[PDB]
């Protein structure tokens, strides 16, 4: 399991949180390609439940 | 029909009588569902169910 570990340090129990938006400002976006999926599926309308529609 | 005894008879003389039964129809029957277009990615339950009707 240890092969996986991306930190070197556990959450203790009091540890402060630092949120990083401190303002409205617009992105600007990076990654390395392939780290999106997008997934798609055919609609069936062609089956013969659906006859009185071209 | 009907008979009656006797030599005399006079306009004694019977009608004829035939009766009737009336055959009937009823109202028809039916099995009647709906399948949404992304359920027919697999016919496999759409065609249990016509023979489920039968």
């Amino acid at each position: 399991q240890r092969a996986y570990a991306n930190v070197n340090t556990s959450l203790a129990d009091a540890m402060a949180v630092n949120i990083l938006n401190v303002k409205d400002a617009r992105t600007n976006v990076f990654w390395a390609d392939d780290a999106i999926r997008i997934v798609s599926q055919p609609i069936p309308a062609n089956h013969e439940l659906f006859a009185g529609m071209k | 029909s009907p008979t009656q005894e006797g030599w005399d008879l006079t306009d004694k003389a019977t009608g004829l009588l035939e009766l009737n039964v009336a055959v009937n129809m009823g109202e028809p029957d039916n099995d009647f569902f709906q399948l949404r277009a992304d359920d027919l990615r697999d016919e496999t339950a759409y065609r249990r169910r016509i023979q489920s009707a039968a």
